[PDB]
C-alpha cells in the first residue's frame, strides 16, 4: 500500500528513463503528411492519448507535436492535412537523456514543461561519428504509475 | 534510428578572445530558423563539414560566409582541411575579434566539434580540458577515433 | 523533493476526499439535452479532460459519462443530441463519500474502476429525510497530485 | 443538491425468515431497470412512501403489488400506516415464506427503512442492533426524529 508507493518514490532516485520508456515501435504517431479524416480523427479519439508526436519520413524524426485542443474547429469535410495544424500552434518539444533518473524529468514535468519527453541515446556504436538515436517516448503517467505500482 | 530537429540547440564555445558555435544539420525548410540562431549568436562565417542537405544560396544571402569542407565521417579532418580552418580563423578573427565563426556537422558530435577542439588546443588549452570542455557542453562528442587523434596531435601555430 | 511525496503518499492516510474535491459549480459537465455541434465538440476538445459528466436538468443529477472516445465517428453535420452516444455505450458511474481516505479511493482508481468519482455526503441538516448532497467530483490526478506535490 | 440516479443500489435485509428490500425513488425513464432489480431480489410487493413521481401500471404489470402509502418527510409513520404495514406483511410473509417485500422513499434514508425498522423489532430483534444493521447495510439511516420515534416504540405484533 502507501509503504510499496514510499519504496516507489525512493526508486525514482535511481531507475533511469530507459527502464520505463516505451520503444517508438510501440507509440501512436501521426505522420505530417496524413490529412485528417474521419478515420485518422476517430483513431486519435479512441487513442487514449491528448498529446500525440507528428514525425516526417521516418518514425526517429519527430518534427512536432499535436495536442488535443488543435483540433477544435476542425472538419474532415475539408481534407486537412495535420501539418496545417502543426504550422497553426507550436508545443514545445522536451527531450530528455536515456539515463535520466526519474525523479528529476519528473521535476522536469512539474516545472511546466510537457508531459511527454522524446528520449535519446548517444551511439558510438559505429566507426561514424557520434549521433542521438531516438529510443522512445515517456510520460508523466509512465512515472506516476511508477511509483503508484 | 537518429533525428533532423530532434537534436538539442547549437553550443557556443569562448576561450582567449574566440568565439565558436558547434551547431546541426539543417534542412530545406528549416534555414531560416537556423541562420536565425546564426544571427543571433553572431556568426560571421560557417563551415560545413558533412555532405550538402542543404542550399547555402539563403545562408550566404544573409551575409554568411560558408565554406564546404566534407570527410568522410568518423575520420579526423585532413591536414589541409586542418590548414584551411587555422588560416580561416587568423583572417576571420582578425577582421572582427570576436566574431563567432560556427561549424557543423551532421549533429554536433562529429568533426565539427573535433575542429573546435584542434582550434582549442592551439589556442593555449591542455587536451583534457578541452575535449571535457567541448562534451561538457553538449554531451558525448568524440569516437575513439577522434579523440586518439586529437590527443597525438601537437600545436605551434597560435 | 522524494521527501516530500513520501510525506505525500503518507498525508493520503488521512486526508479526505472532501479536502482534494473540485465543487460541482467548477466542474465541466454536460447538460443531457445539448447537442454535439461544432461548437461543443470544440468545447470537450478544449477541455483538457477525457471523461466528462453528463447531467440532467440539474447538475446535481449526474445521470451518465461521456468518454472521449464516444465521440470517434460523430459528425456535428447531423445535430446528434449527446443523449443518443450516451445511450450507445455504457461507461460505469464511480460514486465515493466525502470523508473517503484518499489512499482507498486510489486503490479503487488502480482497481480498474473509472478515474473519475462522484462525491456524496449525507445530509441530516433538515426535519426532513436524509439524502445524499452531491458536493463534486474527485480524479486520480487529483490524488496524484496531492502526492508529487 | 442531490440526486435521483445516483443513490447506491438497493438493500437486502434477511431476518427471522423475513426478506425485505430498501430502495430509492424511479424516474418514468428507469422503472425497466429498477422492476429488473424488484425481480432479482424476489420481491413479490412494494410500498411507496415518497410521493407519486413514477406510474404503477408498469409495475403493477410486472405482477408487484404496489401500495401508495405516503406521509410527510421527516416525520414517523402514523399508526394506520404502521398497522396497515405489519398486517400487510402478515399475509404476504403467509402466501410465499421467503418473498421479498420491497419499500422504498425518495432514497432508502427515510420512511422506508424506518418501517423496515419496525418490522425488525417485531420480529424479535433489539432497537440497536435493528438500527445499526440498516444503517450498516447503507450509511447514515435516519434523523433524531425518527430515532426517537425508533427507540420510544414497543413491539407485541409477531
Ligand atoms: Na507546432
Ligand atoms: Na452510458
Amino acid at each position: 500500500g502507501p509503504l510499496n508507493m514510499i519504496q516507489g518514490v525512493l526508486e525514482l532516485r535511481c531507475r533511469t528513463v530507459e527502464d520505463v520508456l516505451t520503444p517508438l515501435e510501440d507509440c501512436f504517431m501521426l505522420d505530417a503528411s496524413t490529412v485528417l479524416d474521419f478515420g485518422v480523427l476517430a483513431s486519435i479519439m479512441q487513442s487514449g492519448h491528448t498529446r500525440i508526436p507528428v514525425y516526417e519520413e521516418e518514425r526517429s524524426n519527430i518534427v512536432d507535436m499535436l495536442y488535443l485542443k488543435d483540433l477544435a474547429f476542425v472538419d474532415p469535410e475539408d481534407c486537412t492535412p495535420l501539418s496545417t495544424i502543426t504550422r497553426f500552434y507550436n508545443h514545445p518539444l522536451h527531450f530528455v537523456f536515456n539515463d535520466t533518473k526519474l525523479d528529476a524529468v519528473l521535476e522536469e514535468f512539474k516545472r511546466g514543461k510537457s508531459h511527454l519527453a522524446i528520449v535519446q541515446k548517444v551511439n558510438n556504436e559505429g566507426e561514424g561519428d557520434p549521433f542521438y538515436e531516438v529510443l522512445g517516448l515517456v510520460t508523466l503517467e509512465d512515472v506516476i504509475e511508477e511509483i503508484i505500482r | 534510428k537518429a533525428g533532423f530537429m530532434n537534436r538539442p540547440a547549437p553550443v557556443e564555445i569562448s576561450y582567449e578572445n574566440m568565439r565558436f558555435l558547434i551547431t546541426h544539420n539543417p534542412t530545406n525548410a528549416t534555414l531560416n530558423k537556423f541562420t536565425e540562431e546564426l544571427k543571433k549568436y553572431g556568426v560571421t562565417t560557417l563551415v560545413r563539414v558533412c555532405d550538402a542537405t542543404y542550399d547555402k544560396a539563403p545562408v550566404e544571402k544573409e551575409g554568411i560566409h560558408v565554406l564546404d569542407w566534407p570527410f568522410d565521417d568518423g575520420a579526423p579532418p585532413p591536414n589541409q582541411i586542418v590548414d584551411d580552418w587555422l588560416n580561416l580563423l587568423k583572417t576571420k578573427f582578425r577582421e572582427e575579434p570576436g566574431c563567432c565563426v560556427a561549424v557543423h556537422d551532421v549533429a554536433g558530435l562529429g568533426r565539427a566539434p573535433v575542429l573546435v577542439a584542434l582550434a582549442l588546443i592551439e589556442c593555449g588549452m591542455k587536451y583534457e580540458d578541452a575535449v571535457q570542455f567541448i562534451r561538457q557542453k553538449r554531451r558525448g562528442a568524440f569516437n575513439s577515433k577522434q579523440l586518439l587523434y586529437l590527443e597525438k596531435y601537437r600545436p605551434k601555430m597560435r
